[PDB]
């Protein structure tokens, strides 16, 4: 089972297509679901082509055998969501990996900020260095950590907000977590940010 | 079929 694409940007009024491939051939035993964040899934279409009562007519399912398409015509604001196919020819019942449809807007470069650990965090015995990428679009972004101008992997974690309801951007935190002894066996700390809105990777840094 | 495909 293979659902594509993994993600998709569109505007209100567009027509979107999502596809599911099931190479073993599953006749018409496929359904489509919609899911919004923090909510239960909703069945849109079953038996490949049947629209569930109460689901808007702008949703249409097609296919038989190996390739299946969900077409969402004239996208409405309520349609920005994640979509999943489900195969039920055989057990185990299996879902596709999902397709997130988000809102298209113009490219916006992140504003990048770096936060040096407070004295009290250093007395903590564990220090967290935070790099903020603020209000960017599209979602795709890359963060690398550099200590003493040298690459560091393994001790960072990323967290991202949902698309902002006012300006349709994302924000992301990258947190580098080290022991106090380790925190400054080092001198200079930096994070380099790569994004489509930057003509070249931006680095913000500190030392002390 | 299985799941909702076997309710009948």
């Amino acid at each position: 089972m293979t659902q594509s694409p993994v993600s998709l940007s569109a505007s209100v009024g567009d027509t979107v297509t999502i596809t599911c491939r099931a190479s073993q051939g599953i006749s018409s035993y496929l359904s489509w679901y919609q899911q919004k964040p923090g909510k239960a899934p909703k069945l849109l279409i079953y038996d490949s082509t049947t629209l569930q009562g109460g689901v808007p007519s702008r949703f249409s399912g097609s296919g038989s055998g190996t390739e299946f398409t969900l077409t969402i015509s004239s996208l409405q604001p309520e349609d920005f969501a994640t979509y999943y196919c489900q195969q039920y020819e055989t057990y185990p019942i299996t879902f596709g990996g999902g397709t997130k449809v988000d809102i298209k807007r113009t490219v916006a470069a992140p504003s990048v900020f770096i936060f040096p650990p407070s004295d009290e965090q250093l007395k903590s015995g564990t220090a967290s260095v935070v790099c903020l990428l603020n209000n960017f679009y599209p979602r795709e972004a890359k963060v690398q950590w550099k200590v003493d101008n040298a690459l560091q992997s393994g001790n960072s974690q990323e967290s991202v907000t949902e698309q902002d309801s006012k300006d349709s951007t994302y924000s992301l935190s990258s947190t580098l977590t080290l022991s106090k002894a380790d925190y400054e066996k080092h001198k200079v700390y930096a994070c380099e940010v790569t994004h489509q809105g930057l003509s070249s990777p931006v680095t913000k840094s500190f030392n002390r | 079929a299985v799941g909702i495909g076997a309710v009948f």
